[PDB]
């Protein structure tokens, strides 16, 4: 249920983006747009407590090779700088 | 269907249980030799009927979000928004 709880977040988080596309299309950071900016500040942080899960004492870019080996946390962040290039418009 | 003021209600709860019933119809449908062995493999399909289901056409909605975004659609009403949105 820690994946439950997780799961229904997130299959409610793009219902809250469905929301904020269609009716409110405002240019403004509205009262339904600024937990977004908190919810993205929410899941990036979850890499935080992964890259300070488990590394060696000393490779700080030797253990964020692995987070490059994965073409999934590539499609993690690459859904992020999508959105800088989405929120800057 | 006794009570006077709800037909309409008495119309749409009804209707399912014309299929609910064909669902006990094809029940004792288990007997043709071409018909009965394989409709087992629908006994091995029928959890998996609500597999694929949620499945697709929760796909469907990673489609039927998807359409109505880009385009400037403007039919709405009272439970017709709801189709121009997504019925359609």
């Amino acid at each position: 249920v820690v994946f439950h709880l997780n799961i229904l977040s997130y299959f409610a988080f793009l219902c809250l983006f469905a929301y904020v596309l269609m009716v409110d299309f405002q240019p403004v950071p509205s009262w339904c747009e600024c937990a977004i900016y908190l919810w993205l500040f929410s899941l990036v942080c979850e890499e935080m407590r992964q890259l300070f899960y488990d590394p060696d004492e000393c490779g700080l870019m030797k253990k964020a090779a692995l987070y490059f080996s994965d073409f999934w946390n590539k499609l993690d962040v690459g859904a992020i700088l999508l959105f800088v290039a989405g929120l800057t418009c | 269907r006794l009570i006077p003021a709800t037909l309409y209600p008495g119309r749409v709860i009804l209707s399912l249980d014309f299929i609910l019933f064909c669902l006990r119809l094809m029940h004792i449908f288990t007997i043709s030799k071409t018909l009965g062995p394989k409709i087992i493999i629908v006994k091995r399909m029928m959890k998996d009927v609500f597999f694929f289901l949620f499945l697709l056409a929760v796909w469907v909605v990673s489609f039927g979000v998807a359409k109505q975004a880009i385009l400037i659609h403007n039919e709405r009403r009272v439970d017709w928004l709801f189709r121009g949105a997504v019925y359609h």
